[PDB]
């Protein structure tokens, strides 16, 4: 495997990431009688098990299958939400969100603005499996967040763990704005961690500094947080370099203040993501940090990203911005 | 034959199923062009007050259209879509709904609002983007919306409202609402992927929705011969398992009757209905209804003249007031993007205010509020 | 009635048109489950060599499936979709095409390739992403393609190939090709917006295309009761003006006959045809054809045994060779993104080569060519 | 108006931008017998007149109307192109390209790669009206280029004038890769310029330095080039500042070398575009220039872009990154 997963709210239970999604969804349906969950194959529990047991517990009218039509799924969800009801749509793989792109970008995102707040689809959340999985090739690997980051009026949120996933998904579901929640599918069955049984929230638009450091700031999200955590460890052991490791968590609106404050301290930034470099979200972070922290920068901001190709099958091990790529970039940046 | 996908016999000879397009689904009509009821069993016998409201709503819409069309030709407003030929489809269907049934539509639906007593002042406020506009001047003219009157704000991208209308209907089912959703769209818009989505979802998910397709034979320059090759939109409904009918869109009573029966059954059965109303892209709904009124002794030329005058005055008073109002505060360009205003968006707003403090003479500040 | 959108009479009574779903379009069948021709006028009288090729193509596919399914369960390959239950729809339709008719499909179409003599070595090369793969190891297993055999490379997103197939057909019309395009998809995929696009465009633009929908009653876990509410996919065709038929997908002769007649008429008339083949999601096409062979004196248990053995050997020889081949040069991750390689993309490739010179021990370099 | 339009190949004729598109299309159809043009309302000459006369000249089989379905139009075009025939699709407003997003991003862009070059849709071009027009509000104003810039396998091209439009459109049509050509609709009827009657090409992936300068580099595309040309003039007259003005022309793949060479000389960069700031293409240019020219930068790279909202109706004059906004940003940057 290319990563290693490692590491107040009442009773907890060990949960993997799919279970933690199920738990968030269950808590949501229990406390919100309007809430419904729908999409392709969600009734029998979903192709990644995220809705197991929910239809039996809550009823066929609340956990149900749609026809095979992503533009429909999203338009339908918007419609539920326009009435004030909580609509939790599933898109089976993030790779298949694009049919719904017009509904997301021209409708959901603009719904409140264009109506002067007479109508909204704030109670809509779209969740979808995301990111590489070792062998998913072009259409089971994609990381689409940068496509949505250019669209004012939607929130895009990506967790790094089961604890984070449940708190962030609850916040998406309860947030008064249409949210896309991308679930890193490689983590669904990876290692478990303790997750509270009862509902709790992790705030949107807030990055989390998971390790403090003074020489360089490393920023990522999803599975890639675990890659940069390992890179921090490699840098410490091999170079005596102290790395501040930050999980961005929310892509938009993003936590500009946390990232800038870190870079003012360290004077160096490396941003990493599986998505292709060109037009990737790292370009927005780099641009912004350069604008706010120009005088503090000791070296050029580094982006270690996937290459500007479609996501390959047999070449995946050569494509991903792995720990060795991140490490080397960091080494050069420190030597600048 | 034991196949899960379909219920059918075997057949031992090869036969393709042919479309029946030359002999299509017939066009339901209640009154002829001289305003006479053809079949008394089909007379809705609407009371005089209601029939006059239909007539006045249609003619007031037409008066508004004339004034605002001219305003657009002069560049006073930037865009306008008229309702000519669509007055009867919209007022007749609106009259068959309950006042709280939720409406989705697009560009030809102003008559639904007019029937529901939407103020002339607010149609004009939207077209001028003035301070009275509850849409805060953000959308192009004729992109109307009213929460109070259950009329979901129009958007330009065609057919997007179709699967949305279905979701709203599904929600109303769950709420045990005894409410229907109606969704208006043209025959061109029916070519969009979102129309297939909406039709199919409404059927499989058993939603109380009326699909109201206006077929006027054209989408901008494109005749229906280039739009589809089956028997209009009505003939698609059965293939989705949707109860369907075609009506004469120049006959308010045909439209009313089809809509009233669709509404009754949709709410009771939780099943979609499709109405395809045949109109002309621009023997007009207003004339036909006028002949009906005369035959009942319900209108005359003196009333026609006085109403023409009164409605022109009402429209001109609203028009003049609308033109004189300021536009909203430019700060409103930043609100409602999200419910709350993100800090980075507030920073952009502050950047604009700083810029206008220095460079304000180069901007139309005197036309905008505060 | 003078409406441009539709050709129809008036009707003076209100009547919704009902779908006929309980008595659907009948299922065309040529032979029963014991392999007997039901109606001699429907016998295609295919010659013995061709019928044996149908049989052997179907069983070789099934043998391949068994071996590769197991390989996937063991993680030797990363993904696999079988052809079980779909052998007859694919081989029977493929046999009715001209060898140069262009095929679009998705995941259940390997039998078309097998019929067209695609080498076992190349099915396996794609599934292993090895050096022999003309797709250069870039796509997931079973995403086959062959330019030489006019079989357009499969992609994962469902129904995208449908409007593409129509464009290719339009182009063939213009080229005065005397060529058809066939486009395969499942009943689930037919719910996508792109299926509505494709159906409607083929009709209005008069394209020589056969739409071949496999209806096996399920899309992953979703039964057709949750997929649609009309009478399968066949009943949608007439609403688009498309000649439609339903066939028994476990009967190679029914499939062949429908496809051969659709092809004949599509090329001659420049009009689309829809075939909906009813199958089982997994009284099998191979058994039925086997009974037919026996009744003609064309096969026996000795031949069955020897072919089973020979085909297992051929598949195992290709499987073993495929597993032993190296994967392609990692440089191939960068080519064909554009036709040419942009300079900034070459820079990324150079960056990879520099990285592997230093960190190469951490990568599976010994498994990849050069 | 918010801009001013101002300013070897054989015989020329004065042409506005729509006429120049028509001329490119006419030349294409004359010399390429496979070429067809299709979309909504193209047969009678198009809603912006770009196809006037073409159906009468070339036939109904070559210039024709489709049903009203953007996902179909693009899928259909891909299909034509798979056969080797030139397919020139029209999307009526760029705002309505999103229904086709899945066909563009998951199909067209990946067609060649995923097939190992057994199949391609290189002979596909999609042209669409783009950019603000004074009163187009949410759905007649959009600039979608940054959404497509994150998709390897497509080219995105935007001209600033009639001469540029014809040369760039010819190159798109003849290029062996699926291209999106965005036509700035505010220019369609603006001022004419001399355009060659016969075909000619302007290269893709090449920026054009239209005015040389030594103090600051200004970069834009489309109509915004004319805004920065005016800003250069304001800077010279009011500040004695020499501005190097660059039209990017091709969004992807973009001409990194030309922009970096300019910034190595001037030491300052301002990038401007009508599209919203966040996730806009300026972030990619800023990021990259920072990486290549770190030591040459005298001041933080400026982005003057539209705000992060949907494109408003009545507030358009306050929304656009006009000459005064660009000028002020430049003033501050020079004073840094
Ligand atoms: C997705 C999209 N594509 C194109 C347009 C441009 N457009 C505005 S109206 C129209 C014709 C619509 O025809 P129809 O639905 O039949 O309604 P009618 O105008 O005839 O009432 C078109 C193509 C649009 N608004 N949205
Ligand atoms: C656009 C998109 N959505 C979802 C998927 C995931 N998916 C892969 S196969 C399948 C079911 C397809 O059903 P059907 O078309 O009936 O074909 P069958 O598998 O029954 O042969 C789904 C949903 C996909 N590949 N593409
Ligand atoms: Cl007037
Ligand atoms: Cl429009
Ligand atoms: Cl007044
Ligand atoms: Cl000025
Ligand atoms: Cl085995
Ligand atoms: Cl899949
Ligand atoms: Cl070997
Ligand atoms: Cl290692
Ligand atoms: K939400
Ligand atoms: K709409
Ligand atoms: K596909
Ligand atoms: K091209
Ligand atoms: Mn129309
Ligand atoms: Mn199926």
């Amino acid at each position: 495997a290319h990563f290693t997963f490692q590491p107040e709210y009442g009773q907890t239970q060990k949960m993997n990431l799919f279970q933690s999604v199920t738990s968030a969804l269950d808590n949501s349906l229990a406390k919100d009688p309007t809430a419904v969950i729908f999409g392709e194959d969600v009734a029998f529990g979903g192709v990644f098990r995220c809705t197991v047991g929910l239809r039996d517990k809550y009823g066929k009218d609340r956990v149900f299958n749609t026809p095979l039509c992503e533009q429909g799924i999203v338009g339908f969800g918007i419609g539920i939400a326009v009435t004030g009801a909580t609509a939790i749509a599933e898109i089976q793989f993030a790779d298949y969100i694009f049919p719904a792109f017009d509904q997301i970008v021209n409708e959901a995102a603009k719904y409140r603005y264009r109506s002067g707040d007479l109508f909204n689809c704030g109670s809509l959340t779209i969740r979808s499996p995301w990111g590489c999985v070792g062998h998913g090739a072009l259409y089971h690997s994609q990381s689409p967040e940068a496509f949505f980051a250019h669209c004012p009026g939607i929130k895009v949120v990506i967790p790094r763990s089961p604890f984070q996933a449940k708190g962030l998904l609850l916040s998406c579901i309860e947030d008064k704005n249409p949210c896309i929640f991308f679930e890193p599918k490689i983590l669904y069955r990876a290692a478990a961690e303790e997750v509270p049984i009862e509902p709790y929230n992790i705030p949107l638009s807030q990055a989390e500094v998971i390790q403090e450091g003074s020489d360089v700031t490393l920023v990522a999200w999803g599975t890639q947080v675990h890659v940069i955590r390992e890179v921090a460890s490699m840098a410490k052991e091999k170079l005596g370099v102290s790395c501040e490791v930050i999980d961005l968590r929310t892509i938009i609106p993003w936590d500009v203040d946390t990232i800038c404050k870190s870079v003012i301290k360290t004077g160096r930034l490396l941003i990493s993501h599986e998505a292709p470099l060109t037009g990737g979200f790292a370009s927005e972070i780099s641009s912004t940090v350069q604008e706010e922290c120009f005088l503090n920068l000791e070296a050029p901001i580094s982006r270690v990203c996937g290459y500007d190709t479609p996501f390959p099958h047999i070449f995946e091990p050569f494509y991903i911005p792995d720990k060795w790529k991140c490490y080397d970039a960091l080494r050069k940046m420190i030597n600048y | 034959p034991q196949f899960p996908g379909a219920s059918a016999e075997f057949i031992d000879k090869l036969e393709f199923i042919q479309p029946n397009v030359i002999s299509g689904i017939p066009i339901y009509r209640v009154m002829d062009r001289q305003g006479q009821i053809i079949n008394p069993s089909e007379d809705p016998h609407l009371p005089k007050e209601k029939v006059l409201k239909l007539y006045k709503s249609m003619t007031l819409l037409n008066t508004m259209d004339r004034i605002l069309y001219e305003s657009q030709r002069q560049g006073r407003i930037s865009f306008y879509m008229t309702n000519y030929g669509e007055e009867g489809t919209h007022v007749g269907s609106a009259a068959a709904l309950d006042n709280t049934d939720l409406v989705f539509g697009q560009y030809r639906e102003a008559g639904v609002l007019m029937y529901r007593d939407y103020p002339l002042e607010l149609f004009m406020a939207q077209c001028y983007g003035n301070i009275s506009d509850l849409g805060k001047g953000r959308q192009m003219p004729v992109h109307y919306g009213c929460k109070e009157r259950h009329f979901v704000t129009i958007s330009s991208p065609l057919a997007t409202q179709i699967p949305q209308a279905v979701g709203a209907a599904y929600a109303a089912k769950r709420a045990n609402a005894n409410r229907v959703v109606i969704c208006y769209f043209g025959e061109g818009a029916a070519s969009e992927g979102d129309a297939h989505a909406g039709f199919n979802f409404a059927a499989t998910l058993e939603c109380p929705i009326i699909f109201f397709c206006r077929n006027n034979g054209y989408a901008i320059s494109t005749p229906t011969s280039e739009q589809y090759r089956g028997d209009g939109i009505a003939a698609r409904g059965p293939g989705y398992g949707i109860m369907s009918i075609r009506v004469d869109g120049n006959d308010v009573f045909a439209v009313y009757n089809a809509t009233k029966e669709a509404r009754r059954r949709a709410v009771a059965e939780n099943q979609p209905f499709l109405i395809e109303a045949m109109t002309y892209a621009i023997d007009h709904p207003i004339s036909r209804l006028r002949h009906y009124l005369l035959s009942q002794g319900w209108w005359d030329e003196e009333q026609e003249k006085a109403w023409r005058k009164q409605s022109r005055r009402k429209v001109m008073e609203a028009f003049e007031q609308a033109e004189r109002k300021p536009k909203p505060n430019p700060n409103l360009l930043f609100s409602d993007v999200y419910q709350e205003m993100p800090a980075q968006l507030r920073k952009q707003q502050e950047s604009l205010a700083r810029h206008l403090q220095t460079y304000g003479e180069h901007y139309p500040l005197d036309h905008f509020d505060k």
